[PDB]
């Protein structure tokens, strides 16, 4: 009875050693990967903003980035250029069909 | 010693079943040219970065230097006039392509204590079953059919690669797994790769959990002010 | 007996058509809806990670 209780035990320490070093191995990989930066994280939250449509047509984006695109060319003001930009929040606020829109 | 096939963006991992349609219609020629073989194969490769077309055949460089050797199951055509089904049997790294001479130099070695180094595949076959369960992706019934108890696992180096193939980590990445030679770097870097998913697997979820229950947090809310609404 | 029975089938055939039309019409309307709501998910996820 004793011997069998012991190696019972030590069959689970030894389990749990292997276990134990391998999973500690794999918290260090763990570790080594989650070096990589944030950047790469909200990297692939920005890939998902741009990935769950399919196409660019049929919406305010379409319309804001010609427009856009154009800001970028003609060279806006600090003023004119922050105020069509709130305002191009707000026409992000607004619909895609308001006739207000 | 065939020409450079156009792979044109089909990837086929080890012990995958894979499906090639080339859109070119040269190679349905090839591919009725070889129908005379009584061992009739075929070759799958990796392109390189920059992918193009035109490049496979005015130059014979881009294609990577591994190949992956194989023997056809069946031809169809059942919509388009190119459907070939492909497979990873017999892997190959080609000394100089541009110099087609080849050599199996499929090296396996490995210590004479193989006791402790099955301790990584259980550790790979649990991430695998939990970015399965926290992100399915494929079937269940493979993991049963093949299992790590089975003692049917002749090739722990294809299962091993057959578990890295569930990463969607790009092609480039594969390859740097393939260049290595050891087979615990390569096993680290495919954890590593199960892990790199695992990340992104992980903030999708607690993502679509917190846009979900604001949605929650909003409504239930609206339902406690429209009791409010109709007692008043 | 077969003439009414072909009349009978084809009062249900009738019917079975007409009734096939207005499921169908109720799934089209209602995949609108799930359409609409569901592609407000997605920019109501574009939206949060905005």
């Amino acid at each position: 009875i004793p011997k069998r209780l012991y190696k019972a035990l030590s069959l689970l320490k030894k389990e749990f050693e292997l276990s134990k070093l391998q999973q500690r191995l794999g918290r260090e990989v763990e570790e080594k990967i989650k070096q990589t930066h944030r950047k790469y994280l909200l990297q692939e939250q920005l890939k998902i903003i741009k990935k769950e449509l399919g196409l660019e047509k049929d919406d305010k984006d379409a319309i804001e980035e010609k427009f856009r695109e154009r800001l970028k060319e003609l060279v806006v003001p600090k003023h004119v250029m922050d105020v069509v930009d709130e305002e191009l929040s707000k026409l992000g606020l607004l619909d895609n069909h308001s006739s207000e829109f | 010693h065939l020409p450079l096939i156009a792979i044109t963006r089909n990837p086929v991992f080890p012990r995958f079943i894979k499906i090639i349609e080339v859109k070119n219609k040269k190679l349905v020629e090839l591919l009725r040219r070889k129908v005379r073989l009584a061992q009739p194969y075929v070759g799958v490769f990796l392109k390189r970065d920059d992918s193009n077309e035109s490049d496979v055949v005015e130059s014979l460089d881009e294609i990577y230097h591994t190949g992956t050797f194989a023997q056809i199951h069946e031809m169809q055509d059942l919509g388009d006039k190119l459907r070939m089904i492909v497979m990873g049997h017999r892997r190959v790294h080609i000394s100089r392509q541009l110099e087609m001479v080849e050599v199996e130099n499929v090296v396996h070695e490995d210590f004479q204590v193989t006791e402790e180094v099955k301790a990584l595949t259980a550790e790979i076959v649990k991430t695998i079953r939990d970015i399965i369960a926290l992100n399915p992706l494929y079937r269940e019934s493979v993991l049963q059919m093949m299992q790590a108890g089975q003692r049917v696992v002749d090739n722990p180096i294809y299962l091993s690669d057959m578990g890295a193939a569930l990463t969607g980590a790009e092609s480039h990445e594969l390859q740097d797994v393939l260049e290595e030679t050891n087979i615990p770097k390569r096993l680290y870097k495919a954890l590593s790769l199960l892990k790199k998913e695992f990340e992104l697997s992980k903030l999708q979820q607690r993502l679509g959990r917190e846009v979900e229950e604001k949605i929650k947090q909003t409504h239930r809310k609206y339902l406690l002010q429209e009791q409010l609404k109709i007692i008043k």
